[PDB]
């Protein structure tokens, strides 16, 4: 069994076939460096069952600034570094058993000690014995799966081989989509005409099963393969034998598995299979490979890195580089700058780059063990050359050590812009995943930790929970229920003493601008968004416009992920994207023609909402608002009409006033939901009409409904009246206990009770005045408890009611039913991720926040779409701010802003003239918000011309100033009106 | 003469701005009459695009301009005094329809998106959520069309930020809500108009709607008339008292006539005395009420 509490996200992601799987699975790690303590950090909380890291060299202090868990007291003590962080790694997953190794390593080890583990990953290891290891493994049966990840200064390697033949249970890892057929012909080969309009979107060679098609009885339940003829149709194989088709028809792809093929690594040295990352230089992935194998050569010849800023040490590397080619299959080219970039940072280590990798990695170790997706073949070479390349010809003395924790991160990128690092005051919104990597990143970056200035703000409402644990490391079991941002910010301060965070409470939205004023993004630096939906992302982005302030935005769904970079003045913004509107489901398919288990799951969550929320709350209004039940049967007899009074009165009379009543009442409910339903359902519209056309009108995608009889023996029926009888006696306030839910005490309640065979004023009065004279009229009658949706939380029931419910709505609907977990991912929208993803898109991000203090120019920054799922990683230059154009030559862009000023007895024809004046434009109407304040065709707005500023907008003494938006006549007629930048204006001087 | 004077008196009160929400000093939101969509109101952020502003002053504009004015049906609006968001829009049913001459009330919020998405548009006149008085227009008060995306239909048939405006939404819902025979709105029963059953069916569906709306559409809007179209409504139904009176008669002798029929004759004598006490009330309120200024 696997506990869902902390694994629903990942599970959601991987399934449970990749969860057992990843059980009784043994991975050896090699090298405690900061990559390999990336990997083994996601590794633990992916959940291996055992992890054994392995290192040989002691801690010293330059491993401080690449190690987020060593401290002090491990470099006095001189402990192994395998050892000195085994035990903070074991902190992260109890159900992890993490064991150390020390054994050396060199050509006359015996080896074979590796055969019981199951995928070996090397870190910092020299070449040869990384060739004669990758010989061991991919010999063994089964192959034990190699994985080589290094990290240079700003360049990196990755490289798998998961034997000569491996086989992947899931190309890609997306659900199968389900698709309507209209048409077969009998020919050869047979044709298939898709339903109206809905591309099926599909390739030539998958293999289609068919199911539910009329006439064809045969091709029920056959897989056939498809050519691809039209995006609504393609081939299939002999059908001239078969009955004629009729109607209908059901088709969903299967997936079947993938053999790839890898080479041994001695071989892949010689013609690399790289995967491309920067579509603008194809070629450069051959010439990071040729460089990092001079680098290579280059240690193994003098035992030694590069020297920075030594000339013989470059010439030398560039030789052998040089003499590598043009060995090399293909025959590149050196490229000078990166060999130099490289002889410049070979000490170096970058953190972002390190923990981007790291996720990349663990990705690859996952499906080494599963077979989820398909594996990386076969080299991956990422780099940072952007942040080096706009620093120009520093001087070598700028990137020498000092003696400090930096040393690393000042050897890549020089003293000035680590100093510029130390002095940020960066502003991050939202502490989820995202926000707890990028905390860590900023602490090994050192961001903002000079004394004299400096200063990170974190703010985040929510409070931790136990499926947060998997995927945002900073937090332990006993944090449970403790602020998010106080517990980061407490966790943070122990990686770096330090730095200097502020952590808030609150969340970010327009109530709570008052304190996020615009002085206090003014003070900030840069601005970095771990959000989780898009209204806050836009409400960020609109702030950072006002003021003109960097902005990093990402975000990951499962496998995939994003990352985009905002500059003033240089790129557009957040809200200049418009994505197309996404499909909804109809009022008509969701309340009566329901067609995938999907509408059946909404209609479930709404029906809970309806029966436990709203009613309720409307039941509290209206009975707080009119104190005297009596009086309200005083003004229905005098005829005063209520709002709702009538389905308020109707529901006092049922409210029930024991347990039997309750369980009768969820009777009742099953019998209207599930039996009288269906039958006026197929009262109201026949089976056999027809329409004019001929076709049925239950033709696909409407499915003919189905009466369901009530039986208590039934699970399914039972878990449904338990739920239902469960949150009936909650929301109407009655006690219960375990005893009344059994199923004998079940069957002992609703067996005498009669059920109504299928088929106002006065009625609710007398109700009323039966009610009074029943006395069930107290101030506990008149309130009725009001239910919250409380997915997380598995012994409310709720997850349980809308399961049952939406599982016999679909038995009624011939539909076939969904598992507990499936309902709760989509009833509770809950988006699947995982620690890797989160891990490498803020190690992106972390490069971007480099490139951005850094005031490089346009052509740096990168915005990065990555899914591991294929895997492909795409970087595109951001998209550039546009020049828009009105009149006469006036332009503006996103980042432009108008300021005016005015008197005491300045008009709104001042303020037009004003404005005309200065720009040349007459502006024809204005608007603050949402408040208009001159529209000439408006009546009642021509005379507004005179009135003045202070009597148009009645303003607020809290501020001498209102942002307003203008607009302006088009220079031809007939079209709409021209936009305009907003203007700043102030009542004074 | 008498549709002359009701045009050139109606025409000056078809656009006009009332007061709906009024922000006191602390800085909270208070509405003055009812409104639908009062929680997304209150919800709504204050980084509004320039863009929704500029399409909602053209359409102002263009409401301003040409809307729909006839004897046989009008469409009046109300803007808030201060929030182009907020709209209210009366709408009087077509003659020869089981609508005619009723007014019907609509809520209208314009989303933040706007134009991206369609305007909200829900129903009011539902009498208490108790009436269903078309098969687009369900009893909770949503309303599906095609062009506001809550019904099916061809893209060309779909909200277009570009194309569709508010006053096509307005026209739409006048020729295809508010029509002759409404039971065959539903796109069932259609495929059955002509045939005897279908007939029937679509007799008691309209007697159903005319009682409908005898007692709500006008009824209680003369009853209870909302404070943004008083005027309006009572202006409207001082002119066309008579036109009621003849209207109501016809209807009485014309569900009476099918009375007798051996299906529905039960719903037939209900929907009668239904609609024989409802005009009795409207014949009180009309001669009740007094000459507006
Ligand atoms: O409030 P809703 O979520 O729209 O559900 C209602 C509700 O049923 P429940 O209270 O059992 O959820 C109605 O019953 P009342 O509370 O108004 O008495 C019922 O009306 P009927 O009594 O006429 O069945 C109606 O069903 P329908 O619209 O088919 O008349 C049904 O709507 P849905 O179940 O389709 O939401
Ligand atoms: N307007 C906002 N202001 C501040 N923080 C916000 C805002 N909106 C969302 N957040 C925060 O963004 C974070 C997103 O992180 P994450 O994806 O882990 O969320 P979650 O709700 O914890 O996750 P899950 O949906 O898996 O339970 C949340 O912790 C949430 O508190």
């Amino acid at each position: 069994e696997i506990d869902d509490a902390l694994y629903s996200r990942q599970r959601y992601v991987l399934g449970d076939t990749a969860m057992q799987k990843m059980a009784k699975s043994h991975v050896f790690l090699s090298g405690m460096g900061g990559l390999g303590l990336e990997i083994a950090k996601n590794l633990v909380l992916a959940g291996i069952k055992a992890v054994t890291i392995h290192d040989t060299e002691k801690c010293q202090a330059w491993d401080l600034g690449t190690n987020f868990f060593l401290s002090e007291d491990d470099v006095v003590n001189k402990r192994n570094r395998a050892e000195a962080v085994l035990k903070h790694i074991a902190e992260l997953n109890p159900y992890v058993h993490v064991t150390s190794s020390s054994v050396p390593f060199n050509e006359t080890t015996d080896l074979s000690f590796l055969d019981k583990y199951q995928c070996v990953v090397l870190t910092e290891m020299k070449l040869p014995l990384q060739k004669k290891i990758n010989d061991f493994c991919r010999s063994q049966c089964p192959p034990i799966k190699f994985i080589s990840a290094d990290v240079h200064g700003i360049w990196s390697r990755l490289f798998c081989d998961f034997g000569d033949e491996f086989e992947v249970l899931d190309t890609t890892g997306e659900e199968p989509k389900e698709i309507f057929i209209s048409n077969i012909t009998q020919a050869n080969p047979g044709i298939v005409t898709c339903l109206e309009n809905h591309p099926h979107k599909l390739e030539t060679g998958q293999f289609l099963t068919f199911r539910e098609i009329n006439g064809m009885t045969g091709l029920n339940g056959s897989i056939q393969q498809i050519t691809v003829i039209s995006p609504f149709s393609f081939s299939i194989g002999d059908t001239t034998e078969l009955e004629p088709y009729l109607h209908g028809g059901i088709a969903v792809q299967v997936k079947t598995p993938k053999t790839v093929f890898f080479e041994s690594l001695e071989r892949q040295l010689k013609h690399p299979k790289c995967l491309i990352v920067d579509f603008s230089n194809p070629e450069a992935p051959l010439e990071i490979h040729t460089a990092m194998l001079a680098l290579d050569q280059f240690q193994e010849k003098y035992s030694r890195k590069p020297n920075v800023g030594c000339q013989q040490d470059s010439e030398e590397l560039l030789k052998l580089a040089t003499s590598i080619s043009e060995t090399l299959e293909e025959k590149p080219d050196v490229n000078a700058d990166i060999v130099h970039w490289l002889s410049w940072t070979a000490q170096g280590f970058l953190s972002p780059l390190a923990a981007a990798v790291g996720g990349v990695a663990s990705q690859e170790v996952l499906k080494a063990v599963t077979g989820k997706f398909s594996p990386l073949c076969q080299w991956l070479y990422l780099e940072a050359a952007d942040i080096v390349e706009s620093l120009g010809k520093p001087e070598c003395e700028e990137f020498l050590p000092r003696g400090d924790r930096y040393d690393a991160l000042r050897a890549c990128i020089g003293d000035t812009l680590c100093q510029k690092l130390q002095n940020l005051n960066i502003f991050l919104v939202g502490c989820g995943a995202i926000g707890c990597e990028m905390l860590k990143n900023f602490a090994l970056l050192g961001v903002g930790t000079s004394k004299e200035k400096g200063m990170i703000t974190v703010t985040d409402p929510d409070l931790i929970e136990k499926s947060n644990l998997n995927r945002q490391f900073l937090f332990r079991p006993h944090h449970i229920q403790k602020p998010k941002s106080y517990t980061a910010a407490d966790a943070t301060l122990k990686i770096n003493s330090q730095i200097k965070i502020d952590a808030h409470l609150n969340k970010v939205c327009p109530t709570t601008e008052t304190i996020y004023n615009d002085e206090f993004y003014t003070k900030q630096d840069v601005i970095i968004t771990a959000l989780d939906n898009v209204e806050a992302r836009r409400y960020v982005d609109s702030r950072c416009l006002a003021n003109l302030r960097p902005l990093l935005d990402s975000g990951t769904m499962g496998t995939k992920g994003h990352t985009e970079v905002i500059v003033p003045h240089l790129t557009e913004s957040y809200n200049s994207h418009r994505d197309p509107p996404e499909e909804e489901i109809p009022f008509s398919t969701l309340k009566s023609f329901p067609a995938a288990i999907e509408h059946t799951i909404q209609w479930a969550r709404d029906k809970f909402e309806s029966s436990f929320s709203h009613k309720p709350s409307l039941f509290n209004k209206f009975w707080q608002t009119y104190s005297s039940a009596e009086e309200v049967l005083q003004k229905i007899q005098s005829g005063h009409s209520l709002e709702g009074c009538f389905q308020v009165i109707k529901l006092l009379s049922r409210r029930p006033r024991n347990w039997s009543q309750c369980v009768e009442l969820a009777r009742l409910k099953f019998e209207k939901y599930f039996n009288h339903k269906a039958l006026q359902l197929l009262h109201c519209f026949p089976l056999d009409i027809r329409l004019k056309d001929g076709s049925l009108f239950w033709q696909s995608p409407k499915r003919p409904p189905s009466p369901i009889k009530f039986d208590l023996n039934e699970p399914l029926h039972l878990s449904f009246l338990q739920n239902a009888a469960k949150l009936y006696a909650t929301v109407y306030c009655i006690p219960f206990a375990e005893e009344d839910l059994s199923a004998d005490a079940l069957l002992n309640i609703l067996s005498e009770v009669k059920i109504q065979e299928f088929k106002d004023e006065r009625n609710a009065i007398f109700q009323l005045e039966k009610a009074i004279l029943s006395n069930e009229a107290t101030k506990s009658d008149l309130q009725m408890a009001v239910l919250s949706f409380e997915k997380d939380d598995d012994h409310n029931g709720h997850i349980d009611f809308i399961t049952a419910a939406s599982n016999l709505r679909a038995k009624m609907y011939s539909i076939e039913p969904a598992d507990r977990f499936k309902t709760k991912r989509i009833a509770g929208k809950i988006i699947p991720a995982i620690a890797t993803t989160t891990a490498t898109v803020s190690g992106l991000v972390a490069l971007e926040m480099i490139k951005v203090t850094g005031g490089y120019p346009f052509e740096a920054y990168k915005n990065c779409f990555l899914n591991l799922a294929i895997p492909i990683v795409v970087f595109t230059e951001t998209t550039e701010v546009r020049k828009t154009k009105i009149r006469n030559g006036i332009s503006f862009t996103i980042w432009d802003r108008w300021t005016v000023h005015g008197k005491e007895d300045f008009t709104l024809l001042d303020f037009i003239n004003a404005v005309k004046e200065k720009y040349g434009i007459e502006p024809t109407m204005v608007v603050q918000g949402v408040k208009m304040l001159y529209v000439p065709v408006m009546p009642g707005h021509a005379k507004r011309l005179k009135l003045t500023m202070h009597k148009l907008v009645k303003p607020t003494t809290e501020k001498k100033y209102v942002d307003l938006t203008v607009s302006f006549a088009p220079d031809i007629d007939g079209d709409e009106d021209l936009p305009g930048p907003p203007v700043r204006y102030y009542f004074s001087h | 003469s008498l549709e002359e004077k009701y045009v050139a008196v109606m025409k000056k009160l078809q656009f006009d701005t009332f007061e709906m929400v009024s922000e006191d000093e602390d800085g909270k939101l208070g509405f003055k009459v009812n409104y639908h969509y009062m929680s997304q109101v209150k919800n709504a952020n204050d980084a509004n695009s320039a863009a929704r502003a500029r399409r909602l002053a053209q359409e102002a504009v263009t409401l301003s301009t040409s809307l729909p004015l006839s004897s046989s049906s009008s469409v009046f609006v109300r803007c808030d005094e201060e929030r182009l968001d907020i709209m209210k829009v009366l709408i009087t049913g077509p003659a020869d329809t089981p609508y005619a001459n009723g007014c019907f009330e609509f809520d209208v919020y314009f989303p933040q998106d706007y134009p991206s998405s369609p305007p909200l548009v829900n129903l009011e006149t539902t009498g208490g959520h108790s009436v269903r008085f078309n098969p687009n227009l369900y009893n909770d008060g949503k309303v599906c069309l095609s062009i506001l995306n809550t019904w099916h239909g061809r893209p060309e048939e779909k909200w277009n930020p570009q194309t569709s405006s508010f006053l096509q939404v307005l026209v739409s819902v006048q020729s295809l809500i508010l029509v002759a025979e409404p039971y065959f709105n539903e796109p069932g029963y259609e495929r059955s108009r002509g045939t005897p059953s279908g007939t029937q069916s679509s007799r008691e569906y309209d007697g159903n709607i005319r009682q409908a709306t005898v007692k709500w559409a006008m009824l209680e809007q003369i009853r209870n008339p909302s404070p943004c179209f008083k005027e309006v409504i009572h202006k409207h139904f001082y002119l066309k008292r008579v036109e009621i009176m003849a209207q109501c008669e016809e209807w009485i002798a014309d569900i009476q006539q099918y009375s007798s029929d051996k299906r529905v004759g039960r719903t037939m004598s209900h929907h009668a005395a239904a609609l024989k006490r409802h005009t009795a009330q409207l014949r009180e309120e009309l001669l009740k009420l007094p000459c507006p200024e």
